[PDB]
RNA sequence: GUUGGAUCUUGAGGGCCCGCCCCUCGGCGCCCCCUCGAUGUGUCCCGCGGGGCCCGAAGCGUUUACUUUGAAAAAAUUAGAGUGUUCAAAGCAGGCCCGAGCCGCCUGGAUACCGCAGCUAGGAAUAAUGGAAUAGGACCGCGGUUCUAUUUUGUUGGUUUU
RNA sequence: GAAACUGCGAAUGGCUCAUUAAAUCAGUUAUGGUUCCUUUGGUCGCUCGCUCCUCUCCUACUUGGAUAACUGUGGUAAUUCUAGAGCUAAUACAUGCCGACGGCGCUGACUCCCUUUGUGUGGGAUGCGUGCAUUUAUCAGAUCAAAACCAACCCGGUCAGCGGCGGCGGCUUUGGUGACUCUAGAUAACCUCGGGCCGAUCGCAGCCCUCCGUGGCGGCGACGACCCAUUCGAACGUCUGCCCUAUCAACUUUCGAUGGUAGUCGCCGUGCCUACCAUGGUGACCACGGGUGACGGGGAAUCAGGGUUCGAUUCCGGAGAGGGAGCCUGAGAAACGGCUACCACAUCCAAGGAAGGCAGCAGGCGCGCAAAUUACCCACUCCCGACCCGGGGAGGUAGUGACG
């Protein structure tokens, strides 16, 4: 995918690096060096994309060094605007006993969205995990990113 | 503030199972730091003489311990305050008893003379089994000993034999299903019987569905599960109250027929 | 000072030093049988499992 | 005294958040080591929970590895050519992790010719003239074909390494904090990630 | 913001109660291995113990809230059990047998409660929720074309398949 | 055995609720993001021999030299003030030793045999690397179903090789977690210097000498040191919950507001801080702002039920010790019965200076409608220490006490 060669630094992922050995030049990757993936388990497959990319995102789960752990919780995307990161809004139920009906609240949470998820709009259910704090908003980072019914275009003719 | 970790616990705030008063002292015993968790433990002088009344002062407790007569898990102890724990053995070499804390189902610490063959070893839980530095290998208990070269085909919450003349492994016992357990904690505390399941949920907290000897069953976490040997094979004696689940109407049975009728 | 108590001293310390050393052996050596009588029985159910592997795949 | 805490600062809200207690001794967060080239001063510092942590003050000579022999060796450092942490980095000369730095080509060259027995070229005219032939001749008798069997597609290395050793000097990227570490050690480079890096180099001048 | 129409299938036993209808397990079976009876690296009763595949059963089909059972769930308090503080506020005690060598016997300090949310689990009514329209989902239904990963022809490399 | 040095406590205890409105805090979760004295359990000879300086590096029957208490002379209006001289200890301080006689890889002077050599089997003195920790780099961390041939070459049945190999087959070797580049292994080094470690310590007693004082060794326990687990914790992270206000409707970053990337820094995560780069983040589901005798919980009072009201106050968590700011010691403190500065307060003064913090226990003043002994004791209950032994306004005990 995206080039690590775009911002002023290469990068390289943990015991990934080159041995040119004694043939004459490279590596010098044809895929700027294997890329490794792990999955990260609790019912979730690391995708194509982890597989396909180069990125130098390392806050992915299937590339990095983070490590998901705790609660996974589900929201509906609320905005998405500038890059690696989307605003999801958790719909939860607050319990009111002393009046015998109770309401509906929510929240909305800055949530990382990894480049091993695209293809990816704003009304889409996502599926977020507990990690450690990425950075000070986010706390929670993209595990997948689910299509799902009560959303169509499954009616189709093409 | 709050600037370190406080060296005191007061009374009527300390753990109900150590069966002390309420507010007529105002300080606990308070375990030593150990092998144990402060919560689960039985400070040395409860037992000595809240339950076998062998002192009425402070003054007395420390002049016994100095004594040195008193050796606990095979070892010459002479804390006044030792921690001790679930299935610690408690050596009094003046008099030759040996006793044992095993939970009632009542949830009280049991007084349980057991035979000196029987305080030779203990069967302890392993809680890890680690890959130790330089590819040696060692099994840590529970209670927080650590034995080198263990048996090479062990595996988690198997039990093992610990000696305490000598220490170290002194054959184990593997955990299959219907193993005896003795569910230790929570509502289903001082309970003894078999397995039948243990249900695996990936990520945190597996619960293991336990029956019990009278065909109660429940569940409970696995971390509230001691295995305690092989299935239909006790390695120690039930304790008093049944050590099993009795009713509070049996129970009420039991109080009032043996009393005024012993003497 | 060297006296005769700080002799008696220095050879409890070298005493002590050379029993943790033969301790060490023993224990690695028994371990070492355990661990090689084990396999005879243990080890050699992998040719088993190898072996049928091929029985199963022909149908 | 100097301070990190996270019960400071604006909300996410654009409000304000108000104290959590006072300043105390954990939040402490030390003013930097400012590290850079001269002679080497290492001072050991007690830190929080015990423990001791390098305070670097000067250092110029790191322990950098060629990545593609698997051996390292000891060698100076003597300057900082790029940093893409900060451009001023680099102009000031301190040293922080990444800094792209020019270390001896000499032992490595040496290190390869001796042990492979055989040259990759010749790297200048002064290197040849005393030894490098002397390489070539072999002090193997006998065991000359045992060289020749053993190493095969050698008297040769590969086509960045070589360039490198004509320079004089081999570019180099510090894999280790300068200053907490009190270590300016790293892996030499090499392939795509040199390419890229004399790229930046040429970009920022002029 | 709150609220919202109608509409989808589950006969025996005993004098209601039970399972059903318009693959990680268990196992009807099929194929495998130590084999269990025809047999003693091994079958044709079978997966029974470990397997794979795959039915009554069951994730089944698309989600729940709800409700239901568990755990996790401070002690004191509090409700409240046991207990003869002379009653009682309270306290967690106590009661016996022996002359005082009985070198003594023995009962206790129950149980109940957890804003919520979360965890586990049974139900499928109620309220929402699920889809195939210029076609889509199921069953190795099959083909021509191309790719890549590793088993295997002892080992390792090349070519060609499967 | 006064003293003094050494080590430990002094962060705990006790007190009060001012401060703070998702902050504190409660319940539920986390650390795979990290630190932890002590206790409890393991870990205690070695440089694996610099291919033994460590047989010469030969101080091992043990190295080096200085302070207290002490002795003497003293200074100061005043200080828990302190100078100088004469000594002089270590489990204080800085060093360094006895030891593998059977460590370990390729380079390799080379040397032996069979196809001359070429090509192959072998084994090798001369060097340097052979404890762990630290820091760096790479490899490793095997893991799934069958065939026909050809090129290299192991064996077995033959021989179109002639088991030197061409024609048929054949055995086919790694620790965990739901999940980490986890654990562990291999190779190549690096250094920490006064500035990683691997005992120059002591108290009790029991031994034996191809033989007489030496050198070797067995038990009990003391203390220190290294590493890992443990225990008491700590600092941050999840989820859900708090009062009134719109005569508070838009808010947040130019002194970062939110995010990406990279680094500095911190016990450790993180805009923590900074470069560069994006333009975000949040609100009618009440944000933002303002108010608050607003500490939080467990709990308390009254209510048919529903509810309403209370919570500084015997217990648990947090917070502060006149206000601010900074710091030292130590595993842990931003500490008032520690320190340093300033500010507000107060005190001594010989006028140069010097010492201080009752929201500790009593007590006093002030305040008010409102609240007690300037008492006695460590015997109980527990806490601390080198310890049964000592110390405790912790805490107990009486006195005051028509809250009730």
């Amino acid at each position: 995918m995206a080039d690590i060669q775009t911002e002023r630094a290469y990068q390289k992922q943990p015991t990934i690096f080159q041995n040119k050995k004694r043939v004459l030049l490279g590596e010098t990757g044809k895929e700027k060096l294997p890329r490794y993936y792990k999955n990260i388990g609790l019912g979730f497959k690391t995708p194509k994309e982890a597989i396909e990319g180069t990125y130098i995102d390392k806050k992915c789960p299937f590339t990095g060094n983070v490590s998901i752990r705790g609660r996974i919780l589900s929201g509906v995307v609320t905005k998405m605007k500038m890059q690696r990161t989307i605003v999801i809004r958790r719909d939860y139920l607050h319990y009111i006993r002393k009046y015998n009906r109770f309401e509906k609240r929510h929240k909305n949470m800055s949530v990382h969205l990894s480049p091993c998820f695209r293809d990816v709009q704003i009304g889409d259910i996502v599926t977020v995990g507990e990690c450690r704090p990425l950075s000070k908003t986010v706390r929670f980072n993209v595990l997948k990113v689910t299509k799902a019914a009560g959303t169509k275009k499954q009616f189709q003719k093409f | 503030m709050a600037r370190g970790p406080k060296k005191h616990l007061k009374r009527v705030a300390a753990p109900k199972h150590w069966m002390l008063d309420k507010l007529t002292s105002v300080f606990a015993p308070r375990p030593s730091t150990g092998p144990h968790k402060l919560r689960e433990c039985l400070p040395l002088i409860i037992f000595l003489r809240n339950k076998l009344k062998y002192a009425l002062t402070g003054d007395e407790v420390k002049k016994i311990c100095m004594q040195r007569f008193i050796k606990i898990d095979g070892k010459v102890r002479a804390d006044i305050t030792y921690p001790a724990g679930f299935m610690d053995v408690i050596s009094i070499d003046k008099t030759g008893e040996n006793f044992r804390l095993i939970y009632d189902t009542k949830g009280r610490f049991a007084v349980h003379r057991i035979t000196p063959e029987e305080a030779k070893y203990k069967l302890c839980k392993v809680r890890k089994i680690f890959v130790g530095t330089k590819g040696i290998p060692h099994l840590v208990t529970h209670d927080a000993r650590t034995i080198r070269y263990p048996d090479p085909l062990i595996k988690m919450n198997d039990t093992i034999q610990i000696d305490l003349e000598t220490g170290k492994i002194t054959d184990f016992i593997k955990f299959d299903t219907g193993n005896l357990c003795m569910v230790t904690g929570g509502a289903n505390l001082g309970r003894i019987g078999v397995i039948t399941n243990r249900e695996r949920h990936p990520g945190s907290f597996d619960v293991v569905h336990v029956k019990d000897a009278n065909g109660n069953s429940f569940a409970t976490r696995l971390s509230n599960i001691f295995v305690i040997g092989k299935g239909n094979k006790p390695w120690i004696s039930l304790p008093r109250g049944k050590g099993i689940r009795l009713t509070i109407a049996e129970e009420r049975d039991k109080r009032l027929a043996a009393k005024q009728s012993s003497g | 000072l060297v006296t005769p108590r700080v002799l008696q001293h220095k050879r409890r310390r070298i005493a002590l030093k050379k029993q943790r050393t033969k301790k060490n052996k023993e224990e690695a050596a028994e371990y070492a049988k355990l661990l090689a009588k084990r396999m005879k029985e243990a080890k050699e159910k992998r040719q088993e499992q190898i072996a049928k592997r091929r029985r199963l795949s022909s149908l | 005294g100097i301070s990190r805490d996270n019960w400071h600062k604006r909300r996410k809200t654009g409000g304000k958040r108000k104290p959590y207690h006072k300043k105390r001794k954990y939040e402490l967060g030390r003013p930097a080591a400012n590290t850079k080239i001269g002679p080497r001063r290492i001072h050991t510092v007690g830190v929080r929970g015990g423990n001791k942590k390098y305070r670097a003050l000067r250092l110029d000579v790191g322990n950098f590895s060629w990545g593609s022999e698997c051996c390292t060796r000891k060698t100076r450092i003597i300057d900082v050519v790029y940093n893409a942490s900060n451009n001023e980095l680099v102009r000031t000369k301190t040293l922080v992790k990444n800094c792209i730095v020019l270390i001896d080509s000499t032992p490595y060259r040496q290190w390869y010719e001796s042990h492979y027995a055989l040259p990759l070229g010749r790297k200048k005219g002064a290197k040849l003239t005393p030894e490098e032939e002397e390489i070539l001749n072999k002090k193997r008798s006998k065991k000359i074909q045992k060289k020749y069997d053993e190493r095969k597609k050698n008297a040769k290395i590969s086509s960045l390494l070589e360039e490198q050793f004509q320079q004089g000097k081999l570019l180099a990227c510090i894999a280790s904090r300068p200053g907490q570490c009190g270590r300016a050690d790293g892996y030499v480079l090499e392939g795509k990630e040199l390419e890229f890096y004399l790229r930046k180099i040429k970009a920022r001048k002029g």
